[PDB]
């Protein structure tokens, strides 16, 4: 609306720097890796990478460089952001206290510049007395790295060569020296400029080299003993100093284009380079002191490396923006030098497209070789140590078959009409017998009980057995043979009910005595004391209701009508946090629960819950000294307690019918959970966290819509092929290629598109449609049309070829997947670019170049034209909401039109134009459209005479710091709505509104915490926010910052106290009173569980 | 071909005589400040930045205020008039005087200048003082936007963003290719970014003025290449004023392209489907393009379009050297043989040797361009 909320749901995930050095101490050897605007720091040890510090900033982090003064204990880090704020940071640590200090900072912008076309390059020389940036075309910022430079104070030295494709300070010169690949209309070519520090100038340098390669694009300056420069084009890795000249073009880099490299060794005898499709090469320089030779050899393939450091150990970090980043270890005389990866680090970005599923997210993920599907629901996981194929399992029960051991040894199992007993020795589990417990009937309750006892309650008969030898010492019966329906037991009571009669024993040494019977249907029972307890929970079949009934008197406390036909599966009562509940779930998956009073017996507040759609078991399980409650269901769930407030979380895993937990030797405190064909045993997270599943496939990932009923998800894709010389050919089996069925429409690359069919359990590719030759599929939907039962996938296509700029032919396909194959059901022959495609009630609407069609779908099964809105921009982004239409282009040109069902056409509401690349646009709510605009930025415009009403107002305005690809309206869990966002970086994030007066409070908010909160690098937080584009800046409007105000938790209290000082709460009665810190404490809580939490960082 | 005609003469303005005081000093305002400037009361042109405007003024309170003008910052604003008779106008361009003449012979008074298109402005409000109306106008800002893969762009791949030279359909293939490899991070192709990148929309416009002018010379900046070819093209007012609210030149390029591309028949306005020439006739005779305003002896301009062929014109009064803007060239009425609206006119060469012997100059508000068997595309 007019007023938003934004937050982030998943930080950032593509690498787009990464460095070593000495940074947390001396003494470390450290890991620091940009991830836009974060910043990891990690210490490299033996075993791995062990995270110690991540900071965010108030910047896209552009420039990342480690270096030492003279003087300086360790290195300090010099970053430098898009918006061009400068900073050098230091890493103070005391004990656990670990703080990023700003050494120096200021903005380094210039008035005018004509920002350069191989953009920001930010460089050190080895002496360390300046940085060099070059910003700018025809200038070269020099900032003196002086102690008293404090404010990051610069010159600019005029650079002839207007046009720099890289630039390196050179090792082994007297004075610092730069070395830079050129372009002018003689060709490209090498150059070197001496820095005069005393007239604030370039003198000429050591050497120089006209016509160099074409392409060459990369700058590296070698170390001492050797200096001077390599340069790496296309085809060719050149060396030059003042007099040698060194060139390699080997066959081996043929088909690649370098365009990372990192050195290996301080004397620069060896440099990994990385082209742009995973290749890594090792290059070498060397000796006969003096340089001989340059070689390349081949190590491997990795993830497509954006940046590449050595670590230690032959152990390298890839740092990829397209696929997952890694770990790989040089292996690398018996073999070649090759690489073999060691670990993965999940990158979700780019984020091309997505889709929510229930009421988890997808995303198509990464690009080429890295593409994927990313499957993210956020859960409680469960760390699986043991599976056991045993089928039908209806019950599970821990034991101590010795009453010497704290520790439980055996788990009892029931099945239809029988009980199996398995024992424990480590993790070797194996079937037993159990003297005493009789395995021929069904198990309702068994475990251990008061004077060292065991029970075993069945239909037939409750069994109580001694420890030491085992056997039968008392038997229950129902004085007519009748069966036990219901049974509930502890360490000293026993609660059976026959049907509608209920009866109370009580355990005994070597006894059970029946005290109590009373006739009520009966469907479930509980006597859990909050050792014996005073009161009984009971679920009844008629009346449908949960009461509370009294010991031994079973006289009615309380009785709670729940409502409805469905009757109660299981009751429970249980204690969090020091007060009691009673928790009762139906035959639909709802859950009542209901606070108690262990003296009186009623229910305090009633609340319902839905936790899935199977009926639910409850099972009682303790998390620290905590208890929880298991929901077994389709969803299991697991109940806990935060601030005296229940919390329902998700566990990951399909359906669990039954589980209990297990403490033995082989499994501390872990679980068993049982499905209908298998016995897990696991240990359970210890708190929440996004799981994500990857589902590789080799090609790009395009667009992607979920088909509920078909049980899958329909993924645009397109794969690279080459011309082959025996005529094109894949580089690699793919998605599209090894599908389970596969159907047809009918050196340089082709662009194949596909739509695939991806099953949605497990993830294969059950069928890959190719499109024709040169056909390039750009939209798809997943609807039913007209009066039409059938769910189809609808592509929308364009006719692609190199000779026309505008597209002139194009189709949508209608298919049908039934069975296990894709029907091409319908076609219809368009004169453009189907852009995009929404399902518009129960029409097709389309946007074919700069033309809105509406389609009807006929009883013939085919498309009809209804009606066709020319438009004076091309119709790229396409949005609905109820008969309104959002149009937009790539220049930020918003449209709105209107379908008049009584005209049968459309009618253009309002427009805006204001030129600006625009990445995605959402429909808010009927007044409010969102777009991501260049650079980096949100806005939101609001519909409002006629040339009044036409008229679109600008009211929120935001620099993000993420390029959005995609919005979508969805759940995934004061504040109003939820649009998702999903960006190039892999961070997603959430958009929700907000009523004028928690904005305004939120604002004022901003402001105060912007007081407190330290910035790395002391860039102001208005700064960052302003909407930005190179030649403009702008404050924020209609937007809070969720990130911002959610670090309000993370202030000491009286820092809280200072910030709510002179706000003015306002608790839903404008009569407005000053704020307390425990006021904004609970609304910033609550604010909090609108998304996902954010992992910590360091242990 | 043109033989014996110097194509650099009509730019001159030679028929407003003896040599001119130029000036160089240069004038821009604020983007968005609001200003208050001087309208000359009988102008009727719709200027577009860069273009130049010959003017000759004859009544002593446009005289004054030149001549006040010239002293000052010597800029004054033209309107695009939405309507002529009722002088209501919401947008115009300020035209600065860079070459001035007064003449005095006999005691009567005249002032000659050359004026250029600077800035666009929306008109605040109009208000009649002297004679001379003073608009109150907002600055219309330049849109300048980076590349559509600036943002986008992998900082690796950023080394690779300079091409070599262009010497070919290859190369433009190539080009496409690895300027817009990162659209692979979004969500469009190539070819979609290839529609708004400023240098194909360019190259692509450039295809159409060399089938115009056979005989480069075009700017590079494409705010400049958009302005230059928004002045050429003979489109009616109601077009040419959407053309001139465009901000972007990304959208003015594509606009044009657009047009070209479309709006091949150029009828009779007051006819409406009379034709009187096609896109296929269109040419330079002067170095500025294929239309360029030209001031006539009582002060009205004319945006002149010249094509080698003209048909369904009549042919009135006989052929004048007199002020002519074509120098070595007489005029002749040209009237629309339906309606008898006056559409331009003949030129005859007056020398045997002159290529072409014939042309006509077509009078830019007497023509309506025509799709054969007009949406504004941005
Ligand atoms: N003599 C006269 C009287 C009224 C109007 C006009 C003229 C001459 N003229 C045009 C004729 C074409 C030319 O090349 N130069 C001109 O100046 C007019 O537009
Ligand atoms: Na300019
Ligand atoms: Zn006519």
């Amino acid at each position: 609306m007019s007023y938003n909320y934004v937050v982030t749901a998943q930080k950032p995930t593509a690498v787009n720097g990464c460095v070593t050095g000495h940074f947390t101490s001396a003494e470390d050897l450290n890991l620091l890796i940009a991830k836009n605007t974060r910043l990891e720091i990690y210490v490299v040890t033996a075993e791995g990478l062990r995270p110690v510090k991540e900071v965010g900033m108030y910047g896209k982090i552009a420039v990342m460089e480690l270096f030492r003064p003279k003087g300086e204990s360790k290195d300090l880090l010099f970053i430098l952001t898009a918006k061009y704020n400068a900073c050098i940071l230091e890493y103070k640590q005391s004990g656990e206290s670990i703080d990023i200090i700003t050494r120096a900072h200021g903005n380094v912008q210039d008035r005018i510049g004509r920002p350069s076309e191989t953009g920001i390059i930010g460089i050190i020389d080895p002496e360390c007395r300046m940085i060099g940036l070059r910003l700018y075309d025809g200038l070269f910022k020099v900032i003196p790295l002086d102690r008293d430079n404090k404010e990051l104070k610069a010159f600019n030295i005029r650079l002839e060569e207007l046009h720099v494709i890289d630039v390196k300070f050179l090792y082994g010169c007297q004075a610092p020296t730069i070395c830079f690949v050129y372009q002018d209309p003689q060709g490209r070519h090498v150059k070197t400029y001496e820095v005069s520090l005393r007239e604030k100038e370039f003198n000429k340098g050591p050497w120089k080299q006209e016509n160099v390669e074409a392409e060459a694009s990369m700058v590296i300056a070698v170390p001492e003993p050797f200096g001077g420069a390599i340069i790496i084009g296309q085809e060719s890795i050149t060396y030059h100093n003042g007099d040698k000249y060194l060139a390699i073009a080997p066959p081996i880099i043929k088909q690649s284009t370098i365009v990372c490299h990192n050195r290996v060794d301080p004397n620069g005898s060896r440099y990994l380079l990385g082209d742009m499709e995973g290749r890594l090469f090792m290059l070498l320089l060397e000796k006969e002191v003096t340089l001989k030779d340059l070689r390349v050899e081949l190590l491997g393939e990795t993830s497509i490396a954006e940046c590449l450091t050595y670590l230690d150990n032959g152990v390298v970090f890839v740092g990829s923006r397209l696929g997952d980043s890694q770990l790989v270890k040089l292996n690398v005389n018996e073999q070649g030098s090759y690489v073999v990866a060691m670990e993965t680090f999940t990158n979700l970005g780019p984020i091309v497209d997505m889709c929510v599923v229930d009421l988890q997210l997808v995303t198509c993920s990464g690009a080429f070789k890295e593409g994927s599907l990313r499957i993210i629901r956020n859960g409680i996981g469960i760390h699986e140590h043991a599976s056991i194929d045993l089928p039908g399992i209806k019950g599970l029960w821990p034991l101590r078959s010795d009453p010497n051991r704290e520790t439980d040894d055996t788990l009892v199992l029931s099945f239809v009409g029988q009980t199996r007993v398995l024992m424990l020795n480590g993790e070797e589990v194996e079937e037993t017998e159990l003297m005493g417990f009789v395995d021929d009937q069904q198990t309702f309750f068994c475990g251990n009980v008061a004077h060292q006892q065991l029970i075993q309650i069945t239909s037939a008969s409750v069994r109580l057995v001694s420890q030491e030898p085992k056997a039968l010492v008392s038997e229950w019966k129902e004085p007519q043979a009748k069966n036990i329906s219901v049974a509930s037991c502890n360490s000293s009571q026993v609660v059976v009910a026959v049907g509608r009669a209920l009866y109370y024993l009580q355990i005994h040494p070597q006894e059970l005595r029946q005290i109590s019977h009373t006739e009520m249907e009966v469907a479930c029972l509980d006597i859990t004391p909050l050792g014996l307890s005073p009161l009984c929970a009971i679920g009844l079949w008629t009346d449908i209701s949960a009461r509370i009934l009294k010991l031994p008197s079973f006289e009615l406390l309380h009785k709670e009508m729940l409502g409805g036909e469905i009757i109660p599966r299981s009751i429970l009562m249980t204690t969090f946090e020091s007060s009691h509940y009673l928790l009762c779930a139906l035959g639909d998956g709802a859950l009542f629960y209901f606070g108690l009073n262990i003296e009186t017996g009623l229910l305090s507040d009633r609340k319902k819950v839905t936790l899935g759609t199977q009926p639910t078991v409850l099972r009682t399980f303790r998390s620290l000294s905590t208890t929880n409650v298991f929901a077994c269901s389709d969803r299991p769930t697991v109940i806990y307690s935060s601030n005296h407030k229940l919390v329902f979380s998700n566990v990951n895993l399909k359906e669990v019918n039954y589980m209990c937990p297990l403490n033995s030797d082989g499994y501390p405190d872990s679980l068993a959970l049982a499905n209908n064909s298998t016995l897990t045993i696991g240990t359970i997270d210890e708190i929440q966290k996004l799981h994500i599943r990857t589902v590789p496939l080799y090609e790009s990932p395009r667009k992607i819509c979920y088909q509920e009923v078909s049980q899958c998800f329909g993924v645009l894709s397109s794969r690279i092929e080459v011309q082959d010389t025996s005529g094109t050919t894949a580089l690699r089996p793919s998605a599209s290629t090894q599908a389970l069925s596969s159907s047809v429409s009918s050196g340089e690359e082709v662009e194949v598109h596909n739509l695939l069919i991806i099953d949605q359990h497990t993830f294969e590719v059950l069928h890959a449609h190719q499109f024709l030759q040169n056909e390039y599929a750009l939209s798809l939907v997943s609807c039913k049309l007209g009066k039409d039962p059938n769910t189809y996938f609808i592509v929308g296509t364009a006719m692609v070829y190199p000779e026309e700029a505008e597209p002139k032919q194009g189709r949508i396909v209608v298919f049908q997947y039934s069975d296990g194959k894709l029907q091409t059901v319908a076609e219809k022959e368009v004169k453009g670019a189907v852009y995009s495609m929404v399902e518009f009630n129960g029409k097709l609407l389309a946007s074919i170049n700069s033309t809105v069609r509406l389609y009807e779908w006929t009883t013939e099964k085919e498309l009809r034209t209804e009606c066709n809105h020319y438009n004076n921009i091309m119709a790229l982004y396409l949005k609905t909401k109820g008969d309104f239409i959002l149009v937009g282009d790539l220049m930020r040109s918003v449209l709105l039109l209107a379908y008049k069902p009584m005209e049968g056409n459309f009618e253009e509401i309002a427009r805006d134009f204001n030129p600006n690349w625009m990445s995605a646009v959402e429909i808010l709510d009927d007044d409010n459209f969102l777009g991501a605009e260049n650079a980096f930025n949100l806005f939101v415009c609001q519909k409002d005479t006629d040339e009044e009403r036409q008229h679109l107002q600008e009211v929120g305005l935001f620099h993000l710091g993420e390029f959005v690809n995609v919005f979508c309206h969805g759940s995934l869990v004061p504040t109003q709505g939820s649009v998702l966002f999903g960006t190039v970086n892999g961070m997603i994030g959430l958009v929700t509104s907000l009523s004028e007066s928690w904005y305004n409070l939120l604002l004022d908010m901003q402001n105060r915490l912007n007081k407190v909160i330290k910035s790395v690098g002391k860039i102001e937080h208005s700064f960052w926010r302003s909407f930005h584009t190179e030649r403009k800046t702008e404050p924020a409007t209609g937007f809070i910052d969720g990130d911002l105000i959610e670090s309000f938790l993370d202030i000491s209290r009286p820092k809280m106290q200072e910030v709510v000082a002179n706000l003015q709460y306002d608790d839903g009665s404008g009569m407005k009173r000053e704020a307390t810190a425990d006021d904004l404490i609970k609304v910033v809580e609550e604010l909090t569980r609108i998304h996902w939490s954010h992992p910590q960082f360091e242990k | 071909n043109i033989i014996n005609f110097d194509t650099s003469l009509p730019t001159s303005h030679t028929y407003l005589g003896a040599d001119m005081e130029e000036f160089h000093g240069r004038t821009l305002h604020d983007d968005d400040s609001c200003q208050v400037i001087p309208v000359l009361p009988q102008v009727m042109m719709i200027l577009i930045p860069g273009q130049t405007l010959p003017l000759q003024l004859f009544h002593p309170q446009e005289v004054s205020m030149v001549r006040n003008l010239i002293q000052k910052d010597r800029t004054f604003a033209v309107l695009a008039y939405s309507n002529v008779q009722e002088r209501e106008a919401q947008f115009g361009t300020t035209a600065e005087i860079y070459a001035y003449r007064e003449e005095q012979d006999f005691g009567i008074e005249i002032v000659k200048v050359k004026a250029i298109g600077r800035q666009r402005f929306k008109v605040l409000e109009l208000r009649t003082q002297d004679g001379i109306q003073q608009a109150k106008v907002q600055i219309l800002p330049e849109c300048v936007l980076p590349s559509t893969m600036s943002a986008v762009q992998l900082e690796s791949l950023n080394k690779c963003q300079i091409f070599p030279s262009k010497p070919s359909y290859k190369w433009w293939q190539k080009y496409q290719k690895r300027k817009f490899h990162c659209a692979n991070l979004t969500s469009w192709p190539r070819w979609l970014y290839s529609l708004y990148d400023a240098e194909t929309l360019m190259d692509r416009i450039k295809k159409q003025l060399r089938e115009w002018d056979e005989n480069d010379s075009l700017p590079s900046n494409p705010i400049d290449f958009s302005y230059r070819v928004a002045a050429c093209l003979p489109i009616d007012d109601v077009l040419r004023i959407q053309l001139l609210k465009i901000g972007s030149a990304i959208q003015r390029l594509r606009c044009e392209l657009d047009i070209m591309n479309k709006c091949t028949s150029l009828c009779c306005k007051q006819c409406q489907e009379t034709e009187i020439t096609t896109k296929n006739e269109i040419f330079s005779l002067s170095l500025c393009g294929p239309m360029a305003a030209y001031v006539n002896p009582h002060g009205y301009v004319h945006e002149t379009l010249t094509v080698y062929k003209a048909c369904n014109l009549n042919l009135i009064g006989r052929p004048s050297t007199e002020h002519s803007w074509f120098p070595g060239y007489a005029w002749t009425v040209a009237q629309c043989k339906i309606c008898a609206s006056h559409i331009g006119w003949k030129f005859t060469a007056t020398k045997k040797d002159m290529s072409p012997q014939k042309f006509w100059g077509l009078t830019r508000s007497a023509l309506l361009p025509t799709i054969p068997d007009v949406i504004l595309c941005l």
